[PDB]
This record gives structure tokens, sequence and C-alpha cells, in this order.
């Protein structure tokens, strides 16, 4: 069919990208060890999207485990769907990255990546069609924050007319600790902005907000937080994985969503979302366009929409879909740019996840994705301001040229979604 | 002799084929394997149905179609579907990857890996034709497939058999089914550069036989399945003149003769008439008068406008059923004395009628009342700009901000090509002005 | 009135020839122009990477210096 190599880097990466596995995993109907064992057809109907037919009718995740450190991998291998994936396509060296992206990016990074570029030519090399890539990731550290972009230039070398996706987690004081962050944040964002074509931004200060303020967890894990993260790329990837009209393959998904090719930061969204101490149509809409139900801390109310993409989860009346979702556009009509006329599309899937009878999945290009990234540089340049720290990265052989080029080419993507926010038709 | 081929691009061109040669057969007595066991020229034969059939040895009655997309999904479910000993393997033909939504990508950079084996198929088909008339192309404006790759083939259809015509059946966007946002660039891109090969365009905008199966059928949210089986029926009434025989049968050529007055104002305006559910015609039998009546009421139109606000240039009535002249005389005497029709003063007004007498039929499970006559009205009226410049408007709104256009001139394409495009809709929607001013 | 019939069919003749002749060319054009247009673009994507590998080289290659 039409086949996504998967690819996660990283700590976090690794970790989110396992939680994503065992929730598709279980969506199809896929055991930990790999045999199939669902009850419907539309399970497998789109399955060679994520998944390789092996030898005994077993289905192996077309995924690739990259660390610089073996830590987080052998406890992935020791997961509940450890036994899942392929033992070839873990990729680990010894040496860590240190929370630095220059040696994410330039050492030791640059070192283990022909290994990792190995193994992608060959998952690449099985594939009836490929259609593109998806990353897993965090801006904050060093190895999926370095290497992780390193990882995309090169691939993006090898395969240029393929979609580069990532799932790109950005940092927050309210979950970190580590100081560069905002350095290795800043960095990565620039080598996103030139070299991938569709990035989700999964933001952790409102991974933290919404498990805190809504969910009602005073003290939030990284395991509540990727909570929060499996059941949005389950969402995202639903219209790629499962029969469908609407942004079905990656490609169609950009071309709907990217009007510019550098305003490809996507906000996701997911409804319902409420504590454990404690719905129709109408109420799943305006939960999923409600800031408290974004995956970014952005209010989209502060800035305009350049497209959205719907997905609503479950059995319901389609028409009643199509009412409210034609009633929440023309009551916030102020939000939705008017010479991108249509730009709200709306896609339907009849299977819902494990726990839920409806669920709604949001994806939105808004120019209130400045506010992330205004947040980002403005801890980039208190820090920058002083020189401090930087003795991390110029130990590794960069200048301070490149964090200059970094600041000014996200102080450019800011000045680019205000541009489009305050352009008009008339 | 008489041959016409039809040619599926994209998935509504599949689809809607799909739904058409379901209906064909059911009209002519031709079984899901190809048998049909009133016709007793085995092998062969010169009769009306054999201008959209061909026949084996074996007896079995073949569409002379191509299907063709870039992906395979659509057409796989032709090759295992009900119909599917229906056509030979050769005339399904896929790719591995599609347009995405994208002309440059259905003109260009898919469309070119694909094109010369399409045109191949095609002649294959052609060589068995003992006078093939032309080609009926189904296709979609928004798809990257059904607009890029329609343009290809019918430019290359040019090159390959020169004047001979070719027909086309449009999807014509519409929000409530819409999948792209950039469908009204593949709209403009596609009409530009297939003006000059086509010789009649039946435009079908899918909001309009959206709101019939909603406002007709009682269809809460109708699907492609609904909207379909509404469509084959319109194209069933278009094409019945070609594959039935009769004494008041009026061939589609002239229909044509008086439907396009210069070659650029090439598309007729279709309304069709009954659209009834079967709970609500159990009563009523609906006379000639009657749906005559209704074929001049805009909410039965295949294109949404408002033909009160433009000119008449033709008028054709295609009567399908229990039908004879003295009735439809009536009808139309009774309709100009009450309902708004100015033609240019260019042309005649009289009204051109064909009638074919089998009555029509439905497929089973549809909505759509089996009824005993049934009417499709082609009027070339000057208010189908309308259609245009609802395109138009959109095209300018993303235009005027380039939104979008990095994915076409990624894959090669020109500013130039957009503006060049908009300057020609701008020049139609200026010819559709022009022809409407009364004579000095 | 012979001659003015046979110079009526040798123009139909020639204006469907020289239709399909510049249908052809125009087409030829647009498919030539559109492989340079998009390997040109995909030249210029590529050229930009190996310029960021070549500076992963000069990174190295200045970390190596200072020690
Ligand atoms: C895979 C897992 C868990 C895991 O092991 O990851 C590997 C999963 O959760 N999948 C689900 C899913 C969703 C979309 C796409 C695919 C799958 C789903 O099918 C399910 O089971 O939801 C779970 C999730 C809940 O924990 C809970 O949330 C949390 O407390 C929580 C804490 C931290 C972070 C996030 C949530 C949950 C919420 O979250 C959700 C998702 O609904 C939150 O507000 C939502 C409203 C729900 O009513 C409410 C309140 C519940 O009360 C409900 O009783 C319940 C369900 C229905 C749980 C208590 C068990
Ligand atoms: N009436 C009708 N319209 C359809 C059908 N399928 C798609 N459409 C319309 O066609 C347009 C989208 O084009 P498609 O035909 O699906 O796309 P395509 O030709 O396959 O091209 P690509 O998929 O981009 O390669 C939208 O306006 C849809 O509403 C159908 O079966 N019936
Ligand atoms: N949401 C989430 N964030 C994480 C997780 N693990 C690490 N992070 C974030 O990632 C950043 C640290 O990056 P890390 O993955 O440890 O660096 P690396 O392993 O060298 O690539 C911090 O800002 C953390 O908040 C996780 O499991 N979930
Ligand atoms: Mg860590
Ligand atoms: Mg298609």
């Amino acid at each position: 069919m039409r086949e996504i190599v998967h690819i996660q880097a990283g700590q976090c990466g690794n970790q989110i990208g396992a939680k994503f596995w065992e929730v598709i995993s279980d969506e199809h109907g896929i055991d930990p060890t790999g045999s199939y064992h669902g009850d419907s057809d539309l399970q497998l109907e789109r399955i060679n999207v994520y998944y390789n037919e092996a030898t005994g009718n077993k289905y192996v995740p077309r995924a690739i485990l990259v660390d610089l450190e073996p830590g987080t991998m052998d406890s992935v291998r020791s997961g509940p769907f450890g036994q899942i994936f392929r033992p070839d396509n873990f990729v680990f060296g010894q040496s860590g990255a240190g929370n630095n992206w220059a040696k994410g990016h330039y050492t030791e990074g640059a070192e283990l990546v022909d290994s990792v570029l190995d193994v992608v030519r060959k998952e690449s090399e099985s594939c009836d069609c490929l259609q593109g890539f998806q990353l897993t990731h965090s801006l904050g550290g060093g190895t999926g924050s370095g290497m992780g972009t390193l990882l995309i230039s090169k691939i993006r070398e090898e395969y240029p007319d393929r979609i580069m996706n990532t799932f790109s987690v950005m940092p927050s004081p309210k979950v970190s600790d580590t100081v560069v962050e905002p350095y290795n944040a800043t960095l990565s964002v620039h080598q996103l902005v030139e070299n991938t074509d569709e990035t989700y931004c999964i933001d952790n200060e409102a991974l933290y907000d919404i498990c805190f303020r809504t969910l009602k967890l005073t003290t939030p894990t990284y395991g509540d937080l990727n909570h929060l993260v499996s059941a949005t790329m389950s969402g995202v990837t639903t219209c790629l994985r499962f029969p469908g009209q609407l942004n079905a393959d990656l490609r169609k998904l950009a071309v709907n969503m990217v009007p510019f090719p550098r305003l490809h930061f996507f906000m996701p969204g997911f409804a319902p979302l409420t504590s454990r101490g404690s719905l129709t149509v109408p109420e799943l809409t305006q939960q999923m366009f409600d800031s408290k139900n974004m995956m970014a801390a952005c209010d989209p109310r502060h800035g305009r929409y350049l497209t959205v993409a719907a997905i609503f989860r479950g059995r319901m009346s389609m028409k009643e879909v199509d009412e409210q979702m034609l009633n929440v556009q023309n009551k916030n009509s102020s939000y939705f740019v008017e010479w991108i006329p249509n730009n709200v599309k709306t896609a339907v899937c009849d299977i819902p996840p494990r726990g839920l009878k409806m669920s709604a999945t949001f994806i939105g290009n808004s120019t209130a994705i400045q506010e992330l990234f205004k947040r980002i540089s403005e801890q980039f340049t208190a820090m920058f301001r002083r020189k401090a720290f930087l003795h991390w990265y110029t130990g590794e052989g960069m200048d301070e040229m490149e964090f200059t080029e970094a600041e000014s080419n996200m102080n450019d993507l800011v000045s680019e979604y205000q541009q489009y926010q305050d352009a008009t038709a008339d | 002799m008489r041959e016409c081929i039809s040619i599926h691009v994209g998935q509504a061109g599949v689809q809607i084929g799909n739904a058409c040669w379901e209906l064909y057969c059911l009209e002519h007595g031709i079984q899901p394997d190809g048998q049909m066991p009133s016709d007793k020229t085995i092998g062969g034969g010169d009769d009306s149905f054999n201008t959209f059939f061909s026949e084996t040895g074996a007896g079995k009655h073949v569409p002379r179609a191509v299907f063709v997309d870039l992906e395979p999904t659509v057409i796989d479910e032709v090759r295992t579907g009900t119909y599917r000993q229906l056509f030979h393997p050769e005339q399904l033909i896929t790719g591995k990857e599609d347009a995405a939504n994208n002309y440059a990508r259905g003109h260009y950079t898919i469309g070119k890996e694909i094109i010369d084996l399409v045109l191949d198929r095609i002649r294959k088909l052609a060589d068995q034709c003992t006078g093939l008339q032309g080609f009926l192309v189904f296709h979609s404006f928004g798809g990257g497939t059904g607009s890029g790759f329609t343009s290809l083939l019918m430019e290359r259809l040019s090159v390959d058999y020169g004047k001979k015509s070719k027909l086309e059946f449009s999807i014509y966007p519409a929000p409530q089914v819409s999948t792209a946002v950039v469908e009204p660039y593949n709209s403009i891109l596609t009409t530009h550069t297939t003006l000059e090969h086509s010789d009649c365009a039946f435009m079908v905008d899918n909001e309009a036989i959206y709101d019939i199966c909603r406002r007709n059928l009682d269809i809460e949210r109708p699907t492609y399945t609904n909207l379909n089986r509404l469509i084959s029926q319109i194209v069933s009434s278009i094409t019945a003149s070609l594959r039935f025989d009769g004494a008041l049968n009026v061939d589609l050529t002239e229909f044509q003769t008086n439907l396009v007055p210069y070659p650029r104002i090439h598309f007729p305006l279709a309304t069709y008439a009954p659209v009834i559910s079967a709970e609500k015609a159990y009563h009523e039998q609906l006379s000639v008068a009657e749906i005559t009546n209704a074929c001049f009421e805009p909410a039965n139109q295949m294109v949404k406008c408002d033909p009160r606000h433009g000119k008449y240039m033709a008028c054709c009535l295609l009567y399908r059923g229990d039908v004879v002249p003295k009735d439809v005389n009536a009808a139309i005497a009774t309709i100009k004395t009450k309902r708004s029709i100015q033609f240019v003063d260019w042309c005649p007004t009289g009204f051109k009628v064909g009638i074919n007498y089998q009555p029509p039929t439905v497929v089973p499970g549809g909505d759509l009342a089996k009824v005993q006559r049934a009417v499709c009205m082609l009027s070339n009226t000057t208010a189908i700009a309308e259609a245009w410049a609802r395109l138009d408007h959109k095209f300018d709104l993303m235009y005027a901000k380039r939104a979008f256009v990095h994915w076409y001139v990624g894959e090669g394409m020109e500013e130039g090509e957009f503006s060049e495009a908009r300057e020609d809709m701008a020049a139609l929607e200026k010819d559709y002005e022009e022809v409407g001013v009364d004579s000095v | 009135k012979r001659e003015h019939e046979r110079e009526v069919i040798q123009k139909a003749i020639e204006e469907n020839n020289n239709f399909i002749k510049m249908a052809k060319e125009k087409l030829a054009q647009k498919m030539e122009s559109n492989k340079e247009n998009r390997e040109a673009h995909l030249a210029a994507m590529l050229e930009r990477l190996q310029e960021k590998d070549k500076h992963a080289e000069e990174v190295r290659k200045n970390k190596e210096l200072k020690e």
C-alpha cells in the first residue's frame, strides 16, 4: 500500500513512540507477539501503513528506535509491547548526549547516524510505495533534538520527494529543570522550519496545564503527560490507518493544511478531557475548539486559523456533525481567514477509542502558534543575552553565529504568522 | 458503427462510471456476467446498444470503457465488485500513488508515468470500432487526477484522434462533500487546459445533486452512492438516444448542433425530473405536463444558477418512457405562457424535442422511485457562467496571497500558468456576457 | 466550382493537421518545461542540504583544532 516509516529518537521520543505503538496495536487488534486477534476487517484494510507482515502471519511495526544511550530503549524492549519491535531496528550508542544539541547534531549523534540510515534504507526498500516518515522526539534534550533533526536532514537527502512529519515535544520549565532547553529547542525549530513538511507541536506546558487544571492531577508524571500524547497521536493518525476520504495520506494532509511552506506547525487537540472524579456532538465540537483542550499552550482566539482538520470518532449523526461544524465556523468567523475559503475539513470514523463512545481530534494551523514560539524565544534571549552556558556548545565546535542565525529564523517565523494574521481580502 | 468510448478518470469518474454501467446493464437486460439472453446476435451486431457494448464470441457484452486512477483502491472495488466479470482486466488501469489533490501531479509528475499505457488501452478499444464517433470523459474538477490527468488525457486525445468529438461529464465541487482546500485551483486549471479540446461538457454541481437528494428523496446526509445513482439517471437520459433507437428518437449530436453556437460556449445546463421517493410516487402518476414544468424549477437543475437572470440560446427536451408528442406540445404551450423564458435575439425560440420509448429503470435498493416517464432538459443559458464566477472568486481569494501555490510550483508548475488559466476564465465569463447582449 | 470544392476540403485537412501539430508541440514544450522546473527545485533542495553537511564537517574540524 502506502507505507509510513516511523522513527523515535532520544528518551522522550522512544517513550511516546512506545505508547503510540501500544495504542494503535490495540486498535488494529495486534497483540504484543505481533499476531492479529481482532474482530473487524477494517482493522486490517490499511494495516500496511504502519506494519509489515512477516512470516507466520505476524505484523511488525515499521519502526526504528534510536538513542545515544541504551537506558530508555532497554526499558522499551522490556516494556509491554517490547517484543513486537524488530530487534535489528534498535540502534543505540553508549556515550549519550548530555542534553546537548551540539552533541546530538554534530558529534556523537553524527557518529551513529550512518547506522540509523542503514536500517531506514532496509525498511524503505521493502515498501511497495513509501509515502514518508514520522519522527517522535523532544526539542529540549540532546539526542531527540540534535540527532533527530540530523536524521531529518540526512533522510531528506535520500528521499527528497517524500513527506517528512514529526511529533515534536516542546520544552517547558513546568516539566523540565535543565537550563539549556531553550537553546536546544531554538536550534531544533530552526531545522524543523526548513526540513519538515508537517510538525505536530506537542507542548509540555499545555500537557502539564491539562493534567493539573483540568484533570486535577496535583503531581503530573511523564506517564500522565504521555497519556495525553498517545490519545492525540492515535487521533491525528486515524485518517492514515483506517479507510477514509479526508487526509487519507501524509501528502493530502499537507496539501490541505500547509498554505505556505514554513507555516507547517500544527496545534493538536482532543475532546473530551475531564478529571476522573466526575456527551453530545455540540459539546464535543465546542470542547475541541476550546483553548483548554489544545496540546499547544496557545489561545486560538489570539490569532486566526489558516486551516483546520477535525476528526470525529464513534457512532454519531453525520448530519449533526455537519450542522455543528458549520455552526462553530459561522459563529466564530472572525477567527478563520477569509482568503482561504472552506478551510475547515471534517472526517468521521466509525470505530471509537477503547474507553470512549465518542471523541474528537483537532488539528489546527493557527497563527496563534506564535505564542508558543514567542515563549521559547523569550527564554532563549534571556540566556543568550549573557552568553550563558554557551561553552557546552562551542566546545563541540559551534560558533555564536549559529545561535544568532537560529534566533533570527524563529523571530522571522513569528513575523510570518503575524503577517498572515493581519492580512485581509478586501 | 457509431461506437462511443467512455473514459472514467479518478475516484469520482470511476464511481460514477460504476453507477452508469450498472444502470446501462439493467436498461438493456445485461447480466453481471455480461450475458444478454435477448441479444440473438452472438459475438457482434449493429444494434443501438452496441454503441456502448462490444460483444465476444462467448456472448459477453463488454462496456466500451476504460477506468483510470493514479491509486488502486477505488478501481480495486470494481475488480472485486458485483460487475467484475463485465470488464476485462486491461480496461481497469491503476497506479500506486495518487495526485494528492494536486493538478500538477495528475498532469505532470504522476500522470506522465501512466499516460502512454492509458492511450494504448484506449487504442485497443478504438481498433474494435467500425465507425468510432467519439469519447465520453467522466471526471471531477477538484481531484488531482480528475483535474490534472484528465486535461493531459484530453490534450493527448486531440493529437491521436484529431477532431473526433470528446464530451465531458465534469463534477463541479461542493463544500459539503469536498476533500481539498485547493479544489478551486484544480478546477480553473483543468477548465483552462481542456477548453479547446472539449466539444461539449455537462457540468454536475455536487451541491445541486446534494440538495436534490435531501429535498426530494428525504435523505438526511447523502453519500456518494446517493449522488451517483441520481447522476447516472441524468447521464442515462443524455446517452439514451445513442443506446436505443426509435422513430421519435433524436440523436445527441443533433441536440449538440443546437446547443453549441460558438466553440467555447459548450456547457449545457441539465435539468431532470421526476426525482421522487417510492413513498411519494405510490400515490401520484406524474404526467408529461408535471415533469415538464419541473424542468423549469431551478431547484431541479444539475448546476446551481438562476436562468431567469440570463438568456437562453437553446432549449432541448429529452423524454423517456410513456410520452407522446401531443402531450409534449400541450405541456410546452402551457410553459411558454406561464414561465420566464427569454432567448437571445439571434437564435430561434422553439424547443427541440426527442422521445425515447423505453421507460426509465432504477437499481434495486435505491431511493428513486421507478416512474413511467422522465425528462432531461438540456439548455444553453448564459446563467451557467454564474458557476464559473463562484469558482473564480474562490481562486482569486487564495491566489492573491499565493496560498498553497508552492505545492504546484514544487511539482514544476509556474505562476504564469495560474494567471494564464485565470485570464482564460475571465475571458470566458466575458464571452457569456457578450453572447447575451442584443444585436444592433 | 470543382477547384473551389477541392480547395475547401484541402482547407479542412490543413486546419485539422495544424490543430494536431500545434497541440502536439505545445504539450511537448509544457512537459519539458515542467521537467526542468521540478528537477531544478530538487537540485536547490539537495544543494542546501549538502551545504548543511559541509557545515557539520567544519564544526567537527573546528572542535578538533581547539584541543
Ligand atoms: C491507551 C490509553 C491509556 C494507556 O495506558 O496509555 C497507553 C487510553 O487512555 N486510551 C484512550 C484513547 C483515546 C483516544 C485514542 C485512543 C485511545 C481511551 O479509549 C481511554 O481508555 O480513555 C480512558 C482514560 C482515563 O484514564 C481518563 O483519563 C485520565 O485520567 C488521564 C490522565 C492523564 C492523561 C490523560 C488522561 C479519561 C480521560 O481521557 C481519555 C483519553 O478519555 C481524561 O478526560 C477523558 C474523559 C474520560 O471520561 C476519563 C476522565 C475517564 O474517566 C475514563 O473512565 C477513562 C478512560 C475513558 C480513564 C479514567 C481510565
Ligand atoms: N458526485 C461524486 N463526487 C465525487 C465522488 N468522488 C469524489 N467526488 C468529488 O470529487 C472531488 C475530489 O476528487 P476525486 O475524484 O476524489 O480525486 P481524484 O480524481 O481521485 O484525484 P486524486 O485522488 O487527488 O489523485 C471532490 O469534489 C469530491 O466531492 C463520487 O463518487 N461522486
Ligand atoms: N511529554 C514527555 N516529555 C518528555 C518525556 N521524556 C522527556 N521529556 C521532555 O524532553 C526534554 C528532555 O529531552 P530528552 O528526551 O530527555 O533528551 P534526549 O534523550 O537526549 O533526546 C524535557 O523537556 C522533558 O520535559 C516523556 O516521556 N514525555
Ligand atoms: Mg531525559
Ligand atoms: Mg483519488
